[PDB]
C-alpha cells in the first residue's frame, strides 16, 4: 500500500461524521478517494491503530480503514 | 486527579447523550471505564482508551487513535469497551447518567 494510491471501498463501511450525514449514518462503499497515511508508527515506536488507512475523499471529508475494507483502483 | 475523576464522567454523560448512546445495563462496568480514563489522563495527560494493552502508551497518546472518543468511536460508533453502547446492543441498558456514588464504589477498590 502506497500513500497517494487512488482506492475503492469495496467493503460497507458505516460512518457518522460525513460533513453531508453530520450525525447519522452513511455507507461509504462504492466511494473513491486516496491514501493519505498507513499508520504503523508514530516516531518509530510502533502504534496500534486498528484502522491504519487513512483515506481522503472529496468535500473534505477523511476516514480510517482496515486494509482489508478498501481496493487499490 | 478527583477533579479529573468527576471531569471524565461528565464527559462520557455528555457524549452519551450527543450521540445517541447509551451506558451499559450494569453501571460498575462503566464506571470502571470512567476511572480508567481519568487514571490514564492523570498518567499520560489523555484519555487513552482504559480497556485495550499497549506497546508503547506515550505513543499511542501522542499518535491519537486511541484517545477518547477514538477514531472508531467518532467514526463508526464502536466502542470496545463497552462505555458507548448503541441501543441495539445487547449489553446497553437506558442511561445517559451514572450516579457519582457509583464512580466512587470504584476509587474504593
Ligand atoms: S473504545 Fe473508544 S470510545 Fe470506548 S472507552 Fe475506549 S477510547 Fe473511549
Amino acid at each position: 500500500m502506497n500513500v497517494g494510491d487512488r482506492v475503492r471501498v469495496t467493503s460497507s463501511v458505516v460512518v457518522y461524521h460525513h460533513p453531508e450525514h453530520k450525525k447519522t449514518a452513511f455507507d461509504l462503499q462504492g466511494m473513491e478517494g486516496e491514501v493519505a497515511a498507513v499508520l504503523t508508527e508514530w516516531q518509530g515506536r510502533p502504534i496500534s491503530a486498528n484502522l491504519p488507512v487513512l483515506v481522503k475523499f472529496e468535500q473534505r471529508f477523511k476516514a480510517h480503514f482496515r486494509p482489508d475494507e478498501v481496493t487499490l483502483i | 486527579n478527583n477533579k479529573t475523576l468527576a471531569a471524565m464522567k461528565n464527559f462520557a454523560e455528555q457524549y452519551a447523550k450527543r450521540t445517541d448512546t447509551y451506558f451499559c445495563s450494569d453501571l460498575s462496568v462503566t464506571a470502571v471505564v470512567i476511572e480508567g480514563l481519568a487514571r490514564h489522563k492523570e498518567e499520560l495527560g489523555s484519555p487513552l482508551c482504559p480497556c485495550r494493552h499497549y506497546e508503547d502508551k506515550e505513543a499511542e497518546v501522542k499518535n491519537t487513535f486511541w484517545n477518547c472518543p477514538c477514531v472508531p468511536m467518532r467514526e463508526r460508533k464502536e466502542c470496545h469497551c463497552m462505555l458507548f453502547l448503541t441501543p441495539d446492543n445487547d449489553f446497553a441498558g437506558d442511561a445517559q447518567d451514572i450516579p457519582m456514588e457509583t464512580l466512587e464504589e470504584v476509587k474504593a477498590s
